[PDB]
């Protein structure tokens, strides 16, 4: 999830904004 | 998990400041 | 608005940790 | 929902884990 993709690599700012919904 | 427990908590304060008003969801999963 | 807002990044700091593994949806429109 | 409920007065964790998911 959000901890897979964001935190064993940098997200930018926009692939942060999916979980926002 | 320290690691990634750690880095779950800016994830949260980040995930605020980007969505804000829209609110999110945290899912601590996987 | 911003004091609650400064207040809202406690909130989500805080629900982190407290929740843990169920995680949360945070919502502030309600 | 919460920032009416704690941000007016604090709350204690025990009704922060009501908002868990
Ligand atoms: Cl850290
Ligand atoms: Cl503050
Ligand atoms: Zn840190
Ligand atoms: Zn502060």
């Amino acid at each position: 999830g959000i901890v897979e993709q964001c935190c064993t690599s940098i997200c930018s700012l926009y692939q942060l904004e999916n979980y926002c919904g | 998990f320290v690691n990634q427990h750690l880095c779950g908590s800016h994830l949260v304060e980040a995930l605020y400041l980007v969505c804000g008003e829209r609110g999110f969801f945290y899912t601590p999963k996987t």
